[PDB]
């Protein structure tokens, strides 16, 4: 009688929604545990919404190995370092078939331990427990050249056509001690060039912009809670700036630097905010939702979404999580039981198994007019260095087609965006929808499914003419607070560029208020101020919402509007939707359109929240329902 | 006879019964005692560790010839170490063992393992007795035995064993390289398990007058490989590890006249451990840890009889454990045990009680625990031999030297956890007609609570895996077994044995979901199969014996997650085995022809240490 059962995992897969923009597939590779072979690689298809918890598995009929240290996906291959296995898995991307098996052993059969790999020039990098770095070519796959970089490593890193390999020496801590030493190695001779004295047991170490390497260093003991963060200016090769917050690893954006520590007498882990710039902390707690952390295991960024991945690792003998979070800390979503031990989640875009077709998610935008905000003058605003503005519309054009997330900035910054087709009129339900990047707090002051509401006023027109050009007449849409004394009609503002270039925003009004939209230190870009624009002042006009955010601390919480505004709502379950008939005239009055074609979105509250700047609306995609 | 009227859950296997549960280096024939769930490694001398009932390995305490081994160093207990050459009597106790004359150490354990080693009977005249066991076979195992015994002064006698045990064990393992079925498989030979096992004992028995002071002298240096784990596409391993276990033993009884009986025990025990890993990435070139152990153990247990019936016991012990290393740790170890009623009545109570105190003083722990344990064997209808047995007991782990002195990565704070027994059992014997000779049958529902027990958890940096008290494993298996031999027409002995297992362990350590392991909550332990039963059968010819024995486990699981993904799957192990003897004027010849895992199943007990397939083991003998 044997009742022994395999029990269920009892919680389900995914806890949120599982929305991203611009990624086709994310690969999560999980560790297992040490002389257990138990390790894997899970992958989520956003496109097919699948999830695939033993995907080597289920692909090579063979595990992965032991202890898989990392992984890179790189020029159409993956590239899984195992460990105890000693193996470096080079899988296809378009099959996910093996292609070829990378003995990383030494002269004799004793394992290198490899742990980390690194790309620079089509060759990889791999450094080792054994003290080794080796080249690997991507075409033959064969281990072409050997270099001794001293004691133990652990990561590796590309900055300034060289090789940073963090000499850990963890082994040697019963012995000699840990070393403390990163070493350089060059491209072009492919020798050890420098070797920089950085501080006791180095390891993750990844490079960042204004050219730079940052690494943390650990203690002596590990357990002491000795955590540094170096950052290595790559022209002289030495030790910059020594910043004394606790890390265990951490993952860089722009200036700033999300980065977690974990004691071990204690057990406490935290998630810190860091400008890797000013030197200082910005959020000493990243998960500003209320969303419970345990373990930590690892954290990683998403490069061409913005989103953070934190892995949980638990007790590191139950299946771990992957918690996706916004830049601003609020949990997106959580894939639960994708693996034992999670250690490194990587991302793509390429797929695995057309803008001339329609596809039902529009085609191009129009006119593009942002106000000073936070998000402006970086990649989210379709702006780069030295463009001009008719490059930055075919650029909002770009990431409309990507489905990659635009900003709108301050008050009254408006985007204007068409269709393939005309959208149809559909009585009695809704005609199309507007994606948003809010998400929901679980727990709020109030109901109405609470979070961070950014309300925007939609306006439609009909292209009579058929020129394609946004000549024809606005119409309003009555929204839940349209008619009512919450909204402030006929309001102009403008907006003066700063006489220094990094300043706060000056903004004035004809109600008679006068302020500044602040900068913080998240978004460090040469000035808030739009610089496609050639004018000194700008101004806008248009319909002024009551203010919605509520201060109840550093946990600010944009409540929700019921209905009739772009980035009001999360951007499913229902009243993010929106129907032609709520359209109005100038004068009020109620006007049928039979069929319509273009969408004007601009920003309805003009806010200022504090760390999380002005209250600004981000338009993901729109997308009609026919 | 015995297993019936022990209070205790008593099981035993004599000199005829372990010559039918074919086996070397005794744990594989520890794993028929119906509730012991074993942890293993690979083969011929690989770490066989020992739980009792699914409780904590480091709960046994195995004893050597009427003294507990104690090992301190991660204190799972090599039973792989003790060989069965020179084994008379293989007992497993789950209690406070039956009688209450034992030294104090054999009590507060929740399960002890009793080897006895041969006593020599020495009749009408022959001084001198000689024994060579020389075993073979099995993948270039060897195994030359001296056993050279000697009366001297007709109550002096000397017995001088010796067992070389050179091995190389290579074995053809299947390994998966998943879990699932449609997985790509491979023969690969296991590597690097060379085995050179010495064995060297000195015993004198003295039958002095009842008195007798029995005396041992053991050695034991060992050059075993350690194999790794089987990952995957990597199988290159060279660790090293040299063993060098030796004791002087003295045991000495009196009996001064009625209602005095008095014992003195006393060991000195020299323990050395080398680890050597050449492929370990230190920069010295390899770890070469040693590890040097040294036990004093001394014990004045006496037992006074107030009546013919009833009876006392007065256990006092001592111990001096000291380790050196490359800190240095040092334990002092005092107790002793008061029995309380012990009656031996005929049809009614045979209740007997038992408190014993221990005192240790190490920089760590100071314990002074109480440790009580009830044992009650009832016995209504006289007619036939029917018991009902009951026990409850309390015994505690001690953190083991590994667990508090290793380099680090061991905790100084650890709670020397619990095991809270209440089994409860039936236990049958009867000797009807001739057609069964004997017939027995004994079921036991236990229920063992563990609390504050010490595990190892990762931490996945350097020093991986800490000691931490999270685990309160709630186990509440019932175990029966029986032994039936029955004689057809005649001198043709059918014995037969068996036993079960429904081994319910779960963890139960944290209620609420929103917790780490409160996924573990009512969950089975790691390596624990809940339904583990055993069985064998020996057929007596004159002409040729035969014997048959198989190991059934479950689904073992692993890390107490209990998904598919971690599942072990469930295993036989079936062996067969003959033997026969010749007389050779005088000299007694013995031919044994061994097939072990008959079924060519390539098994896992845990995870990536396969065990060996088929292996034929010759074994040729000389008596006297
Ligand atoms: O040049 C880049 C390419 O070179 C190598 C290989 O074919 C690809 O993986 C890609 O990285």
């Amino acid at each position: 009688c044997d009742d022994l059962e395999d029990k269920p995992s009892i919680v389900p897969e995914s806890n949120g929604d599982v929305f991203e923009t611009g990624t086709a597939e994310m690969y999560i590779l999980s560790e297992g545990l040490f002389n257990q072979n138990n390790s894997s690689l899970a992958r989520y298809s956003f496109n097919r919404q699948r999830c695939t918890n033993n995907y080597f598995s289920a692909n090579n009929q063979r595990g992965l190995g032991d202890t898989a240290n990392d992984i890179a996906i790189y020029g159409n291959k993956i590239y899984v370092v195992v460990n105890v296995s000693s193996t470096v898995e080079v899988i296809d991307f378009p099959t996910g078939k093996s292609i070829r098996q990378i003995s990383m052993l030494r002269d004799n059969g004793s394992s290198r331990q490899p742990r980390a790999i690194a790309f620079d020039k089509d060759k990889a990098y791999i450094c080792s427990y054994d003290g080794t770095v080796a080249r690997i070519d991507t075409t033959s796959l064969e281990i072409e050249e050997i270099v001794t970089v001293g004691r133990n490593a652990e990561d590796i890193c590309v900055q300034n056509g060289k090789l940073y390999v963090s000499n850990s020496g963890g082994l040697d801590y019963s012995g000699p001690g840990v070393d403390t030493t990163v070493s350089v190695i060059d491209i072009t001779t492919f020798k050890e060039t420098k070797k920089i004295e950085v501080g006791p047991n180095p390891g993750k170490i990844l490079p960042g912009l204004e050219e730079a390497v940052y690494v943390v260093t650990r203690g002596t003991d590990i357990e002491a809670g000795d955590y540094h963060l170096v950052k290595i200016d790559s022209r002289t090769d030495a030790v910059a700036i020594t910043y004394d917050e606790k890390v265990l690893s951490f993952a860089i954006d722009g200036p700033i630097a999300y980065l977690y520590t974990y004691d071990y007498q204690t057990k406490d882990s935290a998630i810190k905010v860091f400008d890797l710039n000013a030197g200082t902390v910005i959020r000493d707690n990243f998960i500003t939702d209320g969303t419970a952390i345990q373990t930590p295991f690892s954290i990683q960024l998403n490069p061409f979404s913005g989103n953070i991945y934190i892995t949980e690792a638990y007790n590191y003998t139950v299946k771990g999580d992957v918690l996706c979070f916004n830049q601003q800390g609020q949990l997106q979503y959580r894939l639960n039981d994708i693996g034992l031990n999670p250690n490194t989640v990587v991302f793509s875009d390429k797929a695995s198994q057309d803008p001339n077709a329609p596809s039902a998610f529009a085609n191009k935008v129009f006119e593009y007019i942002p106000a000073p905000g936070q998000f402006i003058n970086t990649t989210t605003s379709a702006y780069e260095d030295g463009f001009s503005a008719g490059q930055v519309l075919e650029h909002a054009t770009e990431k409309l087609k990507k489905k990659s997330v635009i900003s709108l900035g301050g008050f009254g910054g408006t985007i204007t965006v068409g269709f393939h087709q005309s959208i149809r009129n559909s009585k009695g339900e809704y005609d199309f929808r507007i994606l948003g990047n809010a998400s929901y707090n679980q727990n709020t002051g109030t109901g109405a499914l609470g979070g961070s509401a950014e309300p925007g006023i939609v306006l439609v027109s009909k292209d009579e003419n058929g020129n394609g050009l946004p000549d024809d007449e606005w119409y309003e849409l009555a929204g839940s607070e349209y008619g009512k004394d919450t909204e402030t009609r006929n309001y102009e503002i403008t907006y003066y560029r700063p006489q220094p270039a990094n300043g706060d925003v000056r903004w004035t009004d004809n109600q008679g208020g006068e302020g500044f939209v602040y900068r913080n230190s998240y978004h460090q870009q040469d000035s808030y101020y739009p610089n496609w624009i050639e004018e000194d002042e700008i101004t806008f006009r248009g319909t002024r919402l009551k203010d919605n955010a509520i201060n109840e601390g550093g946990t600010w919480v944009g409540y929700c509007y019921p209905w009739g505004y772009a980035d009001n709502h999360p951007n499913r379950s229902e009243f993010s939707q929106f129907k032609i008939d709520w359209a109005v005239d100038q004068n009020g009055n109620h006007v049928e359109l039979d069929k319509i074609d273009f969408v004007k979105i601009y920003t309805a509250v003009n806010q200022n929240v504090g760390w999380m700047g002005e209250i600004s609306t981000e338009v993901m995609t729109v997308e009609d329902l026919h | 006879t015995r297993e019936v009227r022990s209070a205790s859950p008593l099981q035993v296997f004599n000199k005829e019964e372990l010559k039918n549960l074919q086996a070397l280096q005794v744990s594989d024939a520890v794993k028929h005692f119906a509730g012991v769930t074993v942890k293993d490694y690979g083969g011929i001398g690989g770490l066989k560790t020992v739980s009792i009932r699914s409780l904590g390995a480091q709960h046994t305490a195995v004893s050597y010839d009427g003294i507990t081994v104690s090992d301190c160093q991660t204190g799972q207990v090599d039973i792989g170490r003790f060989s069965l050459n020179n084994v008379d009597r293989l007992s497993l106790n789950n209690g406070q063992s039956d009688n209450i004359f034992q030294p104090a150490r054999f009590f507060a354990s929740a399960g002890i393992l009793n080897i006895q080693t041969l006593t020599p009977h020495f009749k009408e005249d022959k001084p001198t007795n000689i024994a060579a066991e020389f075993k073979t076979g099995s993948w270039g195992l060897v195994n030359p035995s001296l056993f050279l015994e000697q009366q001297l002064n007709k109550k002096w006698s000397m017995t001088a064993n010796g067992e070389w045990m050179s091995s190389d064990g290579h074995y053809p393992f299947t390994l998966r390289y998943g879990n699932d079925a449609d997985v790509q498989v491979s023969k690969e030979k296991r590597r690097n398990t060379d085995v050179e096992n010495l064995r060297a004992e000195i015993s004198a028995f003295a039958n002095l007058s009842k008195e007798q002071w029995r005396l041992k002298a053991y050695y034991y240096q060992s050059s075993r490989g350690l194999p790794n784990a089987t990952t995957l596409y990597y199988d290159f391993s060279r660790q090293n590890l040299r063993d060098k276990n030796t004791f002087i033993q003295s045991q000495y009884k009196k009996e001064f006249s009625r209602k005095w009986v008095f014992q003195t025990s006393a060991k000195w025990n020299w323990s050395y451990q080398n680890y050597q890993d050449p492929d370990a990435l230190t920069s010295v070139g390899g770890t070469d840890n040693s590890y040097y152990q040294q036990e004093y153990y001394l014990s004045a247990s006496a037992l006074y009889r107030i009546w013919n019936n009833l009876s006392f016991s007065l256990s006092t012990d001592g111990s001096i454990n000291t380790m050196n290393a490359n800190v240095s740790p040092t334990r002092y170890s005092w107790l002793t045990a008061f029995a309380g009623k012990y009656v031996n009545e005929w049809v009614t109570l045979s209740a007997s009680a038992l408190a014993t105190v221990i005192n240790e003083k190490a920089n760590a722990g100071n314990h002074r625990k109480l440790s009580p344990n009830v044992s009650i064997s009832l016995k209504p209808f006289h007619n036939e031999e029917l018991r009902f047995r009951f026990f409850y007991k309390d015994i505690f782990r001690l953190p083991s030297f590994n667990d508090l002195y290793y380099d680090k990565a061991g905790n100084i704070n650890l709670k020397p956890e619990s095991a809270t027994q209440y089994n409860i059992g039936i236990t049958y014997s009867k000797a009807i007609n001739n057609f069964i000779p004997y017939l027995s049958a004994t079921v036991d529902a236990y229920h063992n609570k563990v609390t504050d027990k010490i595990v190892a958890t990762p931490t996945k940096n350097l020093f991986i895996w800490s000691m931490v008290n999270l685990g309160k494993v709630d186990i509440k298996g019932i175990d029966a077994t029986a032994s039936l031999s029955l004689q057809p027409l005649d001198k043709l002995r059918i014995n037969l044995s068996g036993n079960y297992t429904y081994q319910r362990a779960l963890d139960v350590t944290n209620s609420n979901p929103n917790s780490p392991e409160g996924k573990v909550y009512k969950h089975q332990i790691a390596y624990t199969p809940r339904v583990s039963a055993s069985g064998q059968a020996g057929i007596e010819t004159p002409w040729l014996n035969l014997s048959y024995s198989f190991l059934f486990s479950g689904k073992r699981y692993m890390l107490g997650q209990n998904i598919s993904d971690n599942r072990l799957d469930s295993y036989s192990d079936h062996s067969i085995s003959a033997y026969r003897d010749f007389k050779i004027q005088k000299v007694t010849a013995s031919l044994n022809l061994e097939v072990l895992n008959l079924m060519n199943r390539n098994y896992e007990i845990v995870k990536n240490f396969p065990m060996p397939g088929r292996s034929v083991r010759v074994t040729i003998g000389v008596r006297y």
